């Protein structure tokens, strides 16, 4: 705690630096969001595999603020912390750096809580960050911050009758006694679904992540890609199936038809589209139809491949992001139809495409290859219709992957020159990280 | 009874209240479950903690015989 | 042809050079504007929905009877689950009181 | 010229890597892992149930 | 009543002369006799804040114990007590 | 006795002496009465019982005695905080219908006299609107007292004719479609008074409901107007008065819910939230913590609008009062549109702060800055507090 | 010469079915097991019982 | 607590039902008399007299929209033409009572389709309310543009279920709940009895669905 | 790039010109009236509350749906010579 | 690029010809890309010339009330009635205008000056009394010397 | 690789399995307290300040 709110301290100082000398301003900016990578690796060497399923637990006295660390949330923070660093190396102003720091605080403090309550409030106080980070003057818009904020706020205040609902039925809001009392699971469980199905992005109420994620900046867009989406998937381990297993159990085919027609729509919507943007975004609902059905499965072991996917697609994706941000700055344009020759222009930078393209894909030598092996794996235990279901339109993403990839990279040469140093050490986390987790993960 | 159930209760409150071990020996793994008569076992957290984490040896122990059987099957 | 910069790095703007300096814009496309009027509007499709015969048609034999499908299949596969498992009938969401969450100290 | 952002940018993600590999090959295998726990553990419980099982033979 | 109220209302006092310079536009340092006062006012204030939970707390466990409704020794302390938590 | 009556001759006395001090003062060639502004404080503060509410609406009124400088206004405010204070003790309808009818006129004559400018025609028009509806509904309150008087031939305020008592205090906070008389007064009124407005009298009428009221009905069809209204119209009007006179409207609804259910602790902290907010907001010369105001009412989780929003959920759920529990949710949601958009108008702007010329160099940033720190109150404000 | 049109209603509901049946026939075959399981216990109920 | 492997209270759950749990010393309800006008509102036996009594509550309201729309007709009147005061009369009359009327009927119809499923179908369910909203939006929604025949229908049965959820189901659902003294199932936990519910001075529109809720009055 | 508005500019402006050519009367007769009618008729609702939920809803349902936009209201009445 | 003319302001000079509500006529020069409102400003108009726009986030907006003689009518930059900014507009006209109203009413903040608005002819047109905050009204009257152009900001607050 | 061991070691002597678990209690402990707390404050009657009735207990002074 003491040391958490030295880091606290610390990044606040980004403001008081005199705007004179950019040079410490960058230093600085970046150090601290440095730190945290440190201090989560000091946390994982930390950790005891034999010990108790939470270790580290701390408690702000009656002011709930139950804070733990279990295998999600110490992998789950360790994939934002090392993503977050790439981010400011994309941003140039001030305010971008302290509405980064104050998101990540967030991020990384919800990302522990064991207060239901601590969870609602410490997560959605980074909504009006957002509206302010997505619809930017110069080049945002309005309209997607608009829609995420009010989707947001929509699914927050149908939660919050549910969540004090049974703080009063058991007199508390922390998980470990929310999850031994009795209760009307099925109001709290009808406020859990509606809101971790906003967050993750779930047919029919999703719409605002294509618009959201495609108006942001590089590095907001790699945020919102990576973060808040497995801020659904650890809220489902944490809380929903602790606290509420009936309703789980009675919703489940309601949530696996929805999760799977999802899934087909979303990747047959993602043919049609026609900027490389809005297919990486239509990319994402797969991924975590996926992992909700994982999730729901709880045949095996549900908890741990849904983990490893969510943090293959927190490090894959990005990367595709990445991509998308560096053409789109060093073109000015995001529209298919100016990307040409992209491999006799760009030869790193498009074996790079390519080789995410196929991390999007699930094939070997790649997290995501096992992650989805696994989810299957899961789900298949559950039922084997299911997994069919998810087996047999493999071929329709990497569809639309490999049709894009090859329009925008073969062909005539046409566009920006190949990547800067700056931008292959973007790059270079998600590959590295990539390429350890598929060889060798475990030990 | 009531009373009967409130007094079990303040009882295994005081049991894992007053509770150690050593000789590089982990708590949250213990060789024993507590048996009992308590319907719904979480009535009492503790034993339902206690419980979890035996249950999880378990698990992991029929992994590893899994593992090992396999090993001698491929010989 | 500019020089931006000195023999000695030290990068120049070169507000004041004629020469056209290289910049991050250099390699900007030209935008046509058939392409951008194209782009707006699928941008901005949503104003071409109409409940006509084709779309009515379209979503509701496609759309929602899929979905029907779907749901019909996970009902299915959930009670074969069930009764591959040795569990009697399970209480869904709206299935009248029943048997729930077979427990852990009942073989089954 | 180095950029400003190299020296600091290869510092943490080096120092990340260490500690990395020397958690994955210095911590010990029960703090690393359950699964190295609960092997040997196993082992006997195999050993003389085989020749449970043998006697039901 | 809370450990650290004290301390929050230095932080609160120190923010507030902060932003006390960002509305006459000076830098946030200038003129530290406010800071100091409203750094000794934010303390003042929330201990008494501290101070007025448990002034309420006891009045709480004493209007329910008087109407009628008994406790077990055991929970009193949860709110016959000056903690310092 | 009377010896038990000091502090009240201790009022007259005061009026009395502060009247001739007054007088003198002005033949000297004066031009302005911080003196008399200070005096003014300090009797309020000797005239104050000790309970917690008495002290709550005297410091309130003590921060307001800076933003006013003719001393004939300065009378009327006392005056009117005088019938507040004693509607905070009125334990019959005849003392509640003085105070009523005082603070009535006290706000008349206040906005009346303090415009300056064209807008004079318009405040005067508004002004004279509320005392005509003002005089009918204070007949209707008459009316139905005494009948009540002859009903009952005692001063218990019981039976059916409370209703209208109950729909007499509705009318005092604007509940809709009650509510057009506050949304003219936000139309033209200098700030200052509608400063006054939203914190004081409610806050007196909120006590005296919590004190000495009680009725056998129900008021959800009336919460049910105000927060849709108040919601709709803060939505659909551009003008930033009207803007927050719906926003308004739509508060006082969720005041009145957190009434219904009882539970008046979280209406309590709600109205001092509330008023806190107001304070800081009419009062503001910076535009940049502007944006504060609307995140700090669009219930934005980290500041205290959320919470003080979330305990009145809290506490409806804990009467399962779905219905309204839904509608304030709904409402709730509507209220972002038109926050977010006051975060647009005066967040995402250049920054611009006109200096002062005439000294009195931005001569409320002290109150300001304090109010800005509401962020620190949840630390002390989630525990068990205002109970 | 292309008008860029959708394809025939008719004829896209037909083609969308058949590649339905033909690549979700274990759905099907699963199913149709199911029914002549229940079809069996059910000849076997109204045997039993006489 | 939070393992890969599985969740364990997917597996605790109890092996046989509980008796009732002791609130209060004395664990009967306070409430004040129901006026007998809608407890005869609340009888389904008879349709007809189901919807008689049913129908004023919803005329009123449009009562209320005709006066609204008249008098807002009304501020915009000529000079000329409202010193014909019978004239007057008699056109916001008309559009009063046109809209008091529609209300009427499309209240009238629901509460008589609704009473009249539920005596078919001899039990109680939302389906009856779905078909007097289908119903209800079908007449309402004769004779207009053709995105409306279909969504108004749509909108009074979600309105109908909506009011089935709130009003009657979720309470029901709920009739057990309790937000003081010993926790439900969980009386081992040592919370002290309180002597009586705790009394609030709820409003009409909160009244105690169940006498151990709380109690109602002052 | 920017799309285009609709319709000739001298037909959009004389629509944004239809039924304004007229003064605004004073918002206090609406007011007053309003609250009168809230003193004289709103006790009718006080039985209101024990009834059926569904009626309640339905009553709420059709209360919205007939409601009339006061911004923006215009009658054909409001330029004719005669009834 | 040759021997092209030097830019010179006589190039995009927009002459018009203004008439007050007195029946003065007063002459005007403009400039292209501007808007009408703003060279009246420029001039000298007096303050109650002017009226906020009721719109959002363009209340900073002023305007002046004018006519547009019928050759210059296809010169207005169009608006869709069924838009919000329409919207706008038509509570400009609703409360404004009232019974001041006359089919060449117009708001200059939507006419852009060009090449054929040069020698163009308009007048101002009356309005009711208004009221937008405490620091900005109108009495109904036009006695007044205070120059619009000498606000030193707009403020909507 | 000795520094692996070495390193094995320093983790094996600062970790305790006792602490943790005192930890783990004090959590719960703390927990169960507030939750106690909040449930026995929840039993939350209100009526106006002038019912006598329903104050019976309550020690007030009326100066009318």
């Amino acid at each position: 705690m003491f040391i958490s709110v030295l880091l606290i301290l610390f990044a606040l100082c980004v403001t008081l630096i005199p705007e004179a000398h950019y040079h410490m301003v960058r230093v600085w900016s970046f150090v601290a969001t440095i730190i945290p990578m440190w201090v989560v690796t000091w946390m994982w060497w930390n950790f005891d595999a034999s010990g108790h399923g939470l270790q580290m637990l701390v408690i702000l006295g009656r002011s709930h603020l139950a804070f733990g660390i279990d295998g999600v949330a110490l992998s789950l923070m360790l994939l934002t912390t090392v993503l977050f660093p790439i981010c400011m190396m994309l941003l140039r102003t001030v305010a971008g750096f302290m509405t980064f720091i104050l998101l990540e605080v967030l991020v990384l403090s919800a990302l522990c809580v064991l207060d239901l309550l601590g969870f609602y409030i410490l997560f959605e106080a980074s909504l009006i960050l957002l509206f302010l980070l997505i619809g930017r003057a110069p080049y945002g818009s309005l309209e997607a911050a608009y829609k995420i904020v009010l989707y947001t706020m929509a699914g927050s205040l149908v939660l919050l009758p549910t969540l004090f609902m049974i703080y009063s039925e058991c007199g508390t809001t922390n998980v470990l006694y929310m999850t031994c009392a009795y209760n009307h699971q099925t109001v709290l469980g009808w406020g859990l679904l509606a809101v971790l199905a906003v967050k993750i992005p779930l047919m029919p109420v999703h719409l605002w992540l294509p618009e959201a994620h495609v108006a942001a900046p590089t590095a907001g867009s790699v945020l919102l890609a990576g973060v808040l989406l497995k801020l659904g998937g650890i809220g489902f381990l944490r809380f929903m199936l602790p606290v509420v297993p009936e309703f789980c159990v009675s919703v489940f085919p309601l949530v696996s038809t929805l999760c799977l027609v999802s899934f087909l729509f979303s990747t047959l919507s993602t043919l049609r589209q026609i900027d490389l943007k809005k297919i990486v975004a239509y990319s994402s609902i797969a991924h975590m139809s996926m992992v909700t059905l994982a999730i729901f499965s709880q045949s095996e072991f549900s908890a741990y491949s849904s983990s490893f996917l969510m943090i293959a697609h927190g490090l894959i994706s990005p990367a595709l992001f990445l991509i998308v941000g560096i053409l789109y700055d060093r073109a000015h344009t995001k529209f298919i139809l100016y990307f040409s020759g992209l491999g006799a222009s760009m030869p790193i930078g498009s074996t790079l495409f390519f080789l995410f393209t196929l991390g999007n894909l699930a094939f070997p030598l790649f997290p995501n290859f096992i992650a989805e092996v696994l989810c299957m794996v899961s789900i298949f235990a559950v039922h084997e219709l299911l997994a069919y279901v998810f087996c047999v339109c493999q071929v329709l993403g990497a569809a639309y992957g490999f049709w894009a990839f090859n329009r925008v990279v073969h062909g005539l040469p046409r566009g920006p020159a190949d990547v800067t140093r700056t931008e292959f050490h973007t790059v270079l986390p998600l590959l590295i990280g990539a390429v350890w987790l598929g060889i060798k993960p475990m030990a | 009874s009531v009373e009967e159930r409130q007094s079990f209760h303040d009882k295994v409150n005081d049991v894992f209240k007053n509770l150690t071990g050593e000789a590089g020996k982990r708590w949250a793994r213990p060789d024993e479950p507590i048996l009992h008569t308590l319907n719904d076992e979480k009535e009492e957290p503790h034993i339902f903690f206690h419980n979890t984490n035996y249950r999880t040896s378990r698990k992991y122990i029929n992994v590893e015989k899994t593992k090992i059987l396999r090993e001698q099957a491929l010989e | 042809e500019a020089k931006q910069f000195t023999p000695d790095g030290k990068y120049m703007p070169g507000i004041f050079s004629k020469a056209k300096p290289l910049d991050r814009s250099t390699q900007w496309v030209h935008k046509n504007p058939y392409i951008e009027a194209w782009y707006y509007r699928r941008d901005h499709f949503e104003n071409e929905f109409v409940w006509n015969y084709r779309t009515t048609i379209e979503a509701l034999w496609f759309l929602g009877g899929f979905t029907a499908a779907a749901y019909a299949l996970s009902v299915f596969a959930f009670r074969q689950a069930d009764r591959r498992s040795g569990y009697p009938k399970r209480q869904i969401l709206g299935d009248e009181p029943a048997m729930v969450l077979p427990d852990e100290r009942q073989f089954y | 010229k180095t950029l400003w952002w190299e020296p600091y940018w290869y510092a943490g993600f080096g120092g990340m890597g260490v500690g990395v590999y020397l958690i994955y090959h210095a911590k010990p295998l029960e703090a690393l892992d359950i699964k190295y726990w609960a092997a040997p553990r196993a082992a006997k419980e195999l050993e003389t149930e085989m020749r449970m099982l043998d006697k039901l033979n | 009543g809370w450990a650290y109220s004290g301390e929050w209302g230095m932080l609160a006092g120190f923010c507030f002369g902060t932003l006390k310079n960002v509305q006459e536009g000076k830098a946030w340092f200038r003129r530290p006799y406010i800071h100091g006062a409203g750094m000794i006012a934010g303390y003042y204030l929330f201990k008494a804040a501290a101070d007025w939970e448990d002034e309420a707390l006891k009045r709480i466990i004493t209007r329910y114990e008087r109407k009628g409704y008994a406790i077990p020794e055991d929970r009193k302390e949860l709110f016959a007590a000056n903690q310092y938590k | 006795x009377x010896x038990x009556x000091m502090i009240e001759l201790d009022l007259c006395f005061g009026l009395l002496l502060l009247i001739l001090f007054g007088l003198l003062s002005l033949r000297n060639g004066h031009v302005s009465l911080a003196h008399i502004r200070f005096i003014c404080q300090c009797w309020l503060v000797m005239i104050t019982p000790l309970e917690v509410q008495d002290f709550a609406l005297c410091i309130l009124t003590v921060v307001l005695l800076q933003s006013f400088h003719s001393f004939e206004a300065l009378l009327f405010l006392l005056l009117a905080y005088i019938g507040q204070l004693y509607m905070m003790h009125s334990c019959n309808l005849v003392s509640f219908y003085v105070c009523l009818e005082a603070q009535t006129l006290c706000v008349v004559v206040l906005c009346g006299l303090l415009a300056r400018g064209a807008s004079t025609s318009f405040s005067v028009e508004a002004a004279l609107k509320f005392l005509l509806l003002s005089a009918m509904v204070s007949g209707m309150a008459l009316f139905w007292f005494s009948a009540m008087y002859q009903r009952t031939g005692s001063l218990d305020m019981v039976g059916q004719e409370t209703f209208w008592i109950l729909l007499v205090m509705l009318f005092k906070l604007g509940v809709a479609p009650m509510h057009m008389w506050s949304v003219d007064l936000y139309g033209s009124i200098p700030k200052s008074l509608l400063l006054y407005l939203s914190t004081a009298p409610k806050l007196s009428l909120f006590t005296f409901w919590a004190s000495s009221w009680h009725h056998d009905f129900s008021v959800g069809v009336f919460i049910l107007f105000s927060m849709f209204i108040g919601s709709i119209g803060a939505y659909g009007q551009p003008a930033l008065r009207s803007l927050f006179a719906y926003s308004t409207i739509n508060e006082i609804g969720l005041l009145l819910l957190a009434v219904e259910t009882a539970g008046f602790h979280t209406l309590y902290q709600h109205l001092g939230i509330y008023i806190i907010t107001q304070l800081l907001l009419w009062n503001l010369t910076d535009k940049r913590l502007f944006a504060l105001c609307a995140v700090s009412l669009a219930g934005l989780p980290p500041f205290a609008g959320f919470f003080g929003k979330a305990w009145i959920f809290w506490h409806a759920m804990s009467v399962q009062a779905f219905s309204l529990l839904a509608a304030a949710l709904f409402c709730t949601l509507l209220s972002l549109v038109y926050y977010l958009r006051v975060i647009r108008l005066f967040w995402t702007a250049p920054v611009h702060t006109a200096a002062s010329f005439t000294g009195a160099p931005n001569q409320t940033t002290l109150t300001s800055a304090c109010a800005v720190a509401l962020a620190f109150a949840p630390v002390m404000l989630v525990k068990p507090f205002v109970i | 010469n292309y008008n860029f049109e959708p394809m025939g209603m008719g004829s896209l509901f037909i083609r969308t079915m058949v590649m339905v049946g033909v690549f979700f026939f274990p759905v099907f075959i699963m199913i149709n097991d199911d029914y002549k399981y229940t079809s069996f216990l059910d000849k076997v109920a109204a045997a039993k019982a006489a | 607590v939070f393992s890969g492997a599985f969740n364990t209270p997917s597996s605790t759950t109890a092996r046989e039902p509980y008796a009732k749990t002791k609130s209060s010393e004395a664990e009967y309800g306070v409430d004040t008399p129901v006026p007998a006008s809608a407890l005869k509102a609340a009888d389904k036996h008879d349709a007809l007299a189901y919807a008689v009594a049913n129908a004023p509550l919803i005329g009123l309201a449009g009562l209320a929209a005709g006066a609204q729309e008249a008098y807002m007709t009304f501020e915009r009147l000529p000079p000329t033409l409202s010193r014909q005061h019978f004239k007057q009369a008699q056109l916001l009359l008309g559009i009063i009572g046109k809209k008091t009327a529609y209300a009427t009927l499309l209240g009238a119809v629901f509460s008589f389709t609704d009473a009249t499923v539920e005596n078919m179908r001899g039990k109680h369910d939302m389906t009856s309310g779905m078909v007097a909203g289908a119903v209800t939006g079908f007449l309402f929604g004769m004779g207009r543009p053709m995105p409306q025949p279909v969504a108004w229908p749509l909108a009074f049965a979600g309105a109908a279920v909506a009011a089935d959820f709130i009003g009657e189901l979720m309470p029901k659902y709920m009739k057990d709940y309790r937000i003081y003294g010993p926790v439900v199932h969980r009386e081992n936990w040592g919370d002290p009895v309180p002597p009586r519910p705790p009394i609030l001075d709820t409003g009409a529109a909160v009244r105690p669905s169940d006498p151990g809720q709380f109690w109602r009055g002052y | 790039y920017k799309p285009e508005v609709p319709g000739n500019t001298v037909d959009n402006w004389t629509e944004l010109r239809a039924s304004w050519n007229k003064e605004r009367a004073s918002s206090l007769g609406t007011n007053y009236y309003l609250n009168v009618a809230v003193m004289g008729f709103a006790y009718w609702l006080n039985e209101a509350y024990y009834f059926p939920p569904r009626t309640l809803y339905v009553g709420a349902l059709v209360f919205f749906a007939l409601y009339v936009r006061k911004a923006y209201f215009s009658t054909p009445y409001a330029f004719k010579h005669e009834y | 690029h040759g021997p092209a003319q030097t830019p010179t302001v006589f190039d995009k000079l927009v002459e018009v010809t203004v008439v007050d509500m007195n029946g003065i006529r007063h002459r005007v020069r403009g400039l292209q890309g501007q808007s009408l409102a703003q060279a009246l400003v420029e001039y000298g108009f007096p303050d109650t010339y002017f009226f906020p726009n009721m719109g959002f986030y363009t209340q900073h907006i002023v305007d002046a009330h004018v006519f547009v003689p019928k050759e210059f009518w296809g010169k207005v930059q169009n608006v869709d009635p069924e838009s919000d900014d329409g919207l706008a507009v038509k509570r400009m006209f609703r409360d404004i205008v009232q019974d001041y109203q006359r089919d060449t009413s117009f708001f200059a903040s939507y006419i852009t000056l060009g090449a054929e608005h040069n020698g163009m002819t308009v007048g101002i047109g009356p309005i009711k009394p208004w009221i937008l905050h405490s620091e900005w009204a109108f009495a109904g009257v036009h006695d007044s010397r205070n120059k619009q152009f000498d606000k030193p900001t707009v403020e909507i607050w | 690789a000795y520094i692996l061991d070495f390193l094995s070691y320093m983790w094996e002597k600062n970790n305790d399995d006792s602490a943790s678990y005192k930890e783990w209690q004090d959590f719960l402990d703390v927990a169960e307290k507030d939750r106690r707390r909040d449930r026995i404050i929840a039993w939350r009657e209100r009526t106006m300040y002038d019912d006598y009735a329903a104050n019976a207990e309550e020690p007030i002074i009326y100066k009318r």
